[PDB]
């Protein structure tokens, strides 16, 4: 017999953030981001 | 056979062996093997960032 598992987990976050102001006028652009990468694998095998 | 004959004896080897049992011991046997064989491997792995 053999009993093989795996359990394997990527988590990925990434953020991004751009906020700028100018003036003489003002102006301003604010801009935000968050993303996210996930992945959970659970893989197993059992032979006898 | 009265004549010899080669093939004609050895039947008699053939049907009732070469020998006889002139004394022995009777009884008997046991013979046992075994053989477990096991393995495990673990992994507990974390990383971070």
């Amino acid at each position: 017999f053999y009993n093989s598992t795996w359990s394997y987990v990527k988590h990925t976050s990434t953020e991004h953030t751009s906020s700028s102001r100018k003036r003489s006028f003002r102006s301003s652009s604010s801009s935000s981001r968050s993303y996210t990468s996930h992945t959970n694998e659970i893989h197993k095998g059992k032979s006898y | 056979p009265l004549e010899y004959n080669s093939a004609l004896y050895s039947r008699i080897f053939d049907d009732f062996g070469t020998h006889y049992f002139t004394s022995g011991s009777l009884g008997g046997v046991y013979d046992l093997l075994y053989q477990f064989s096991s393995e495990e491997l673990k992994n507990s792995g974390l990383t971070e960032e």
